[PDB]
């Protein structure tokens, strides 16, 4: 199951 | 024994030719189980192993919604990075991300990972303690500082230690036939004359799973590492792997050489000889 | 920018037996960037129905792909894999040897 929080560099 | 879950994401910009290509794949050990391809027609996460085909629509809709969310953060990232490296808008560039977890042979959480590469090289990586970051580039420093201030490591630690491992265990149980199995290598040798005074003996391991295997030759029991040609382990296309190892044997010396095979599917390691 | 050359291996899924159906494979690995062109050849001509695995990569970030097609070998048909990538001045052709 995938991680569900957005992450931006 | 030990098991892992890994997701791999690649995003490639295509200046002019539209949105970037985005491909995601998920694995449990050496078995692929899902994929998403931005260029395919479904626009959904899709099954790649028999045991996951049974998760219901809540599973497929949720993973499709989250994988699409990842696609879009990578689209923004391609722009953010072009900026950080002051690069042109005309060139193609690549962003890669992998994250996942490992459980030991007691199936408890052992290690977590979260790392990114830009154009083939390390960009930033979550450390083993899951509380700090490794960034080599000065350009990557902005990302690190931002993530620290926003406490991104705390959110990922939560996922890697809880959700990640809980779902790997569920997959291990649901696909026990595929995943908790072992396929022992089927072996043979070939003999082919190079000249009138040398011949190549090739030791073959076929149809094995998982991929990890150790194939070696010895002459009178001495390791022949520098003198063995070894190919990279390769997929047969049916979920098993293959590999070979060869040595050049001077005339009359076939009896001196032994090929040794170690693999978890074997009751004991094999010692083979051309005879 | 980084550029790594693809390693190429061409082989059959099962040991080849004339007259028995099988899959002809071309595995390309260790390469970067990911754009790459892979064709399988029968007696020199391009085989049209060829599929491939979903793009993935290794720990060191390099990519790998398996290209593959169903086929029945004979004593006389010759097969090969032809690859093009930014690291290759000309396409590289590897012949299939029932033995590697």
């Amino acid at each position: 199951l995938l991680f569900g929080y957005p992450v931006y560099v | 024994g030990s098991h892992s879950m890994r997701y791999f994401f690649t995003s490639v910009s295509r200046p002019g030719r539209g949105e970037p290509r985005f491909i995601a794949v998920g694995y449990v050990d050496d078995t692929q189980f899902v994929r998403f391809d931005s260029d395919a027609a479904s626009q959904r996460m899709e099954p790649r192993a028999p045991w996951i085909e049974q998760e219901g629509p809540e599973y497929w809709d949720g993973e499709t919604r989250k994988v699409k969310a990842h696609s879009q953060t990578h689209r923004v990232d391609l722009g953010t990075l072009r900026g950080y490296y002051n690069q042109s808008e005309a060139g193609s560039h690549t962003v890669q991300r992998m994250y996942g977890c490992d459980v030991g042979s007691d199936w408890r959480f052992l290690r977590g990972y979260h790392q990114y590469a830009y154009d083939g090289k390390d960009y930033i990586a979550l450390k083993e303690d899951l509380r700090s970051w490794t960034a080599a580039d000065m350009a990557a420093q902005t990302t690190k500082h931002k993530w620290e201030a926003a406490h991104v490591a705390e959110q990922l630690r939560a996922y890697l230690e809880g959700t990640c491992v809980e779902w790997l265990r569920r997959y291990l149980e649901n696909g026990k036939e595929t995943l908790q199995r072992t396929d022992a290598p089927k072996t043979h040798m070939t003999h082919h004359a190079v000249s009138d005074h040398e011949a190549t003996l090739r030791c073959w391991a076929l149809s094995f799973y998982p991929a990890e295997i150790t194939l070696t030759w010895q002459r009178d029991g001495e390791d022949q590492t520098q003198d063995t040609e070894l190919v990279e382990t390769r997929p047969a296309g049916d979920g098993t792997f293959q590999k070979w190892a060869a040595v050049v044997v001077p005339s009359g010396q076939e009896q001196r050489y032994t090929c040794h095979v170690q693999h978890e599917g074997l009751p004991k390691p094999l010692t083979l000889r051309w005879e | 920018m980084i550029q790594r050359t693809p390693k190429i291996q061409v082989y059959s899924r099962h040991p080849a037996e004339n007259g028995k159906s099988n899959f002809l494979n071309c595995y390309v690995s260790g390469f970067h960037p990911s754009d790459i062109e892979v064709d399988l050849l029968k007696n020199g001509e391009r085989i049209e129905k060829v599929e491939h695995s979903d793009l993935s990569f290794s720990k060191d970030w390099s990519f790998y792909l398996l290209y593959y097609t169903e086929f029945t070998p004979t004593e006389k048909d010759e097969y090969a894999c032809r690859v093009n990538h930014v690291t290759l001045s000309q396409p590289k052709i590897v012949k299939w040897d029932r033995d590697m």
